[PDB]
């Protein structure tokens, strides 16, 4: 059966973002005239949330749960296929084709999957996706 | 009695000399007992303590305008996180040739 | 309520695990020498066998005694400058 | 144009950003006699503020002193109790 | 010729933070802190601090080093060690039953609680501080708006009640002369207190003093360096009354 | 030559447990005719890595996992207590006494075998590479397998360079000049 | 329990003939190595 479907969660392995964990947001397995190859449109964080302590305050506790994403179309040579899943509607369709050939674009995708990653992580669940795996 | 006024470094550094840190805005020094206003006074006239009091007001005004719009950020955060924590206990729902 | 943000880390301080916790190793200490010949000297004097001319000073006045002796003896120090 | 950008006593009451020792101190407090606690005499009173806090926070804001909190309980130094030889070596 | 090596030069030897000037006046941190009030050491800034140590963080303290080095070469270095080893032998003899002789050894200590006075000696430290009498009027301000405010408060281990009656003379004292030579020119009753400005020697005073009622000591405030404070400012204050009290021609002390 | 080529010390996750360590390198040692391992293991103490320098047992490769304590298994190039290996086994580097971090079996090619056990009082007999049979404690420790590099005396020299750039290096005397080729004044057998 | 009777009476009569003083405090050390104490230069 086929598992490099939407919400797959993934692992980078080649790039600048060698590393991160990603969710798929639209595998593209025919490939297209600009990537013709089996590829993926994925987003990820590119700067982990801190570790929180019992005794930090409020602020610090804001201030060090933030999430820096990316989005980012990657080759499947270049992925690591992970068992986990994070399924979003906040993040459906939020990334097309066209939406990497105009900066502005990637910039509101990237608001967007910041604000969605954001309230996943305060409500506390898919702890393993907003945990740096280590290397 | 003792009356003053009237290697051991017996100079001292030009360091020593050097003005202390103030913590003021403009950077100035700040006077050790600044001279009071007439708002100040127990039985203070009118226009003073009009000015003063409306001053207060309208600070306090201001800082429970910004404490209201932080309490509101705050319960629209948490009720986000209690949105996606339904949504993921939802989702483990239905999980179970050139 | 407490942060669901915080996580327990525990450490299985096991062989080969984990690094060891720092832990008293008061009775391994390398003293000085002094301090190891002293505790050895006293060491010492209990393991041999102790004539009874020198193991007859081990047997003592008891706290009451000792303090209704001092009682008496300080009504009668000598004299200062 | 840049030319022109380049170009273009103390106040307690606003501070600097930056703080000078643990914290920044914090801001005043209300010193004014609300309508409602208004007297008419100077028997009835009431003073306001605390002096000593005050001169304290003059020295900080002057810069005589950094501003420090108080420290309640510091910690012990780590001991292990043992018996001692000769109440180890009692015997009746 | 020979390439220098970093970190060996500029604000690395301009600053030191405050645990490094510690150990290098070898004392504690009550007596450093005590001999920085006295002497006028103030904290100073780095404009990048980790050229000056790359553990600082926003609430470490930096000095300059040629202060520390002034320092170096006080007196009250060896007055706070003969003080130590003055208590180590009341101890002594506390310990061993010498009653007489801890009692005569504690006459040495020159203790506040017995005399009313600071227990080191900071007249040359007055002098060192303020080159001029003018320097001393215009200091003033705060000196004796801190010993009107102490002149009122319960007694502590910091400010002993002898002390504290101390102040009260002093500022009896000073009170006096202003009746004296009608130097009072200006007063005011805010909610906060008493403003007092006076013309000595053509420089305006103005200090503030409580109504007289019970003062509050909070948290707040660090009240063992507020003490320091009222022992430099009382031994300044007697000095000023003493140079006042011969310049208008009259008996020092009353 | 860098370092000698030595055990672990005896120490309490041996004593107890095992360790295991990382075959980075195996190298040439000069003078010794047995190829050197360096293994790295974990210091259970500190944060910082320990590297170790044994003789290479042959079939040891660069990447591989070794195993040393009490519990460690029956595997060429772990290092086992000799109390914990069952008779007929071949060791390496032996220890004469628990702690010496290796004396017997060392050179290329050879081993010792564990003849026999004595638990009533905690020995174990041995067989040397000489014939000599020997009684240990049975918590010297050994390394499973052979020595690598065996075969190494079955080729002739063949040439003075080659024994001059063999002793060279181990600094035995070479050229040996005989007794009777002497004058009477410099050797008992002179003339 | 008869040892717990003989525990109370040996700790009465240690207390009555020797005091109370029956603890010390030494020093944790989580290293073997041992420094010579900082003293006034």
């Amino acid at each position: 059966m086929k598992f490099l479907k939407t919400s797959r969660v993934c692992l980078v392995t080649r790039g600048r973002y060698a590393g991160k964990k990603v969710v798929i947001i639209q595998p593209v397995d025919q490939g297209t005239k600009s990537h013709p190859y089996g590829h993926a449109l994925v987003a990820g964080i590119e700067r982990y949330p801190s570790k929180i302590t019992r005794r930090m305050s409020k602020a610090r506790i804001e201030k060090r749960s933030k999430i820096k994403p990316f989005i980012k179309v990657i080759n499947y040579n270049h992925l690591m296929p992970t068992r986990y899943t994070l399924e979003l509607e906040g993040l459906k369709a939020v990334i097309n084709a066209d939406t990497f050939k105009e900066p502005s674009q990637r910039e509101e995708a990237k608001k967007t999957v910041k604000k969605v990653l954001e309230d996943r992580y305060n409500s506390g669940k898919n702890r393993w996706f907003f945990t740096p795996l280590r290397f | 009695t003792y009356d003053p006024w009237a290697p051991d470094p017996l100079k001292k550094p030009k360091t020593l000399e050097q003005k202390p840190i103030s913590l003021a805005a403009n950077g100035k020094s700040v006077p050790a007992v600044p001279k009071p206003t007439g708002g100040y006074s127990y039985n203070p006239a009118f226009t003073d303590y009009q000015q003063r009091l409306m001053e207060e007001s309208e600070k306090a005004i201001e800082a429970e305008r910004k404490r209201l719009q932080e309490l509101e950020l705050e319960r629209q955060k948490m009720e986000a996180a209690a949105r996606s924590a339904a949504e993921a206990e939802a989702a483990e729902a239905r999980a179970e040739k050139p | 309520p407490k942060n669901p943000l915080l996580e327990k880390r525990p450490r299985n301080f096991g062989i080969g695990q984990d690094i060891q916790p720092k832990r008293n190793l008061s009775r391994m200490v390398k003293w000085p020498e002094y301090i190891r010949l002293q505790r050895q000297k006293k060491i010492l004097r209990m393991r041999l066998k102790v004539p009874p001319a020198i193991a007859q000073f081990q047997y003592t006045l008891d706290k009451n005694l000792a303090a209704q002796a001092f009682k008496l003896l300080n009504k009668y120090r000598p004299e200062t400058k | 144009q840049l030319a022109l950008q380049k170009i273009e006593e103390g106040d307690d009451t606003v501070l600097r950003r930056k703080q000078l020792g643990k914290f920044k101190l914090p801001e005043k407090d209300l010193e004014l006699v609300l309508p409602d606690e208004l007297e008419d005499s100077l028997r009835r009173l009431k003073p306001e503020g605390n002096l000593l806090k005050d001169r304290y926070r003059s020295m900080i804001v002057r810069g005589k002193l950094e501003a420090r909190r108080k420290i309640p309980f510091r910690k012990q130094a780590k001991t292990k109790l043992t018996e001692k030889w000769t109440f180890k070596d009692f015997r009746i | 010729g020979k390439a220098k090596k970093k970190g060996k030069s500029g604000a690395a030897r301009n600053y030191m933070t405050r645990t490094q000037a510690v150990k290098k006046l070898q004392l504690s941190l009550p007596d450093f802190r005590k001999l920085c009030i006295w002497k006028g050491i103030y904290p100073r800034e780095p404009r990048d601090r980790r050229k000056v140590n790359k553990s600082a963080t926003a609430s470490t303290t930096f000095y300059y080093t040629k202060d520390i080095q002034y320092l170096l070469h006080e007196p009250l270095l060896q007055k706070f060690r003969e003080q130590k080893a003055l208590e180590k032998k009341i101890s002594r003899a506390l310990g061993r039953g010498d009653v007489s002789n801890a009692a005569r050894l504690e006459r040495n200590a020159n203790l506040p609680e017995k005399t009313g006075k600071p227990r080191y000696t900071l007249n040359h430290i007055i002098r060192e501080r303020y080159p001029t009498f003018q320097d001393a009027l215009r200091d003033l301000d705060d000196c004796l708006s801190m010993l009107f405010l102490f002149a009122n408060l319960p007694s502590t281990t910091a400010v002993p009640a002898k002390m504290i009656a101390r102040c009260e003379r002093l500022c009896h004292e000073f009170q006096h002369y202003l009746i004296v030579t009608h130097s009072l020119r200006k007063s005011f009753l805010s909610i906060k207190g008493i403003y007092y400005q006076a013309n000595i020697q053509g420089e305006d005073i103005l200090w503030l003093v409580p109504y007289k009622f019970n003062q509050r000591i909070v948290g707040d405030v660090d009240f063992r360096i507020m003490g320091t404070f009222v022992e430099f400012y009382m031994t300044l204050l007697g000095f000023v009354n003493y140079r006042l009290y011969t310049s208008i021609g009259l008996k020092y002390p009353p | 030559r860098k370092a000698p080529a030595k055990f672990r010390p005896l120490d309490y996750a041996e004593r107890h447990g095992y360790i295991r360590g990382i075959v980075k390198e195996i190298i040439h040692d000069p003078g010794r005719g047995a190829p050197l391992a360096r293994v790295v293991f974990r210091s259970p103490y500190k944060y910082k890595q320990i590297t170790e320098t044994f003789i290479a047992n042959e079939g040891m490769y660069t990447g591989q996992f070794i195993y040393a304590g009490k519990n460690a298994a029956l595997t060429v190039g772990n290092i086992l207590p000799l109390s914990s290996v069952p008779e007929g086994t071949v060791v390496s580097n032996v220890e004469e006494k628990p702690g010496d971090r290796g004396a017997l079996g060392r050179t290329s090619g050879n081993y010792v075998t564990v003849v026999g056990h004595n638990p009533d009082e905690g020995k174990t007999r041995i067989k040397l590479p000489s014939g000599a049979k020997k009684v240990v404690p049975s918590s010297s420790r050994g390394m499973i397998g052979i020595v690598a590099g065996g075969g190494r005396t079955d080729k002739p020299l063949l040439k003075a360079s080659r024994a001059k750039h063999k002793f060279a290096v181990k600094r035995n005397r070479w050229p040996k000049t005989r007794g009777v080729a002497m004058n009477p004044v410099d050797h008992p057998h002179g003339g | 329990s008869k040892a717990a009777k003989g525990a109370q009476a040996k700790k009465a009569a240690q207390a009555a003939l020797k005091g109370v003083h029956s603890h010390k405090k030494t020093k944790v050390r989580k290293s073997t190595t041992f420094h010579r104490p900082k003293t006034l230069v």
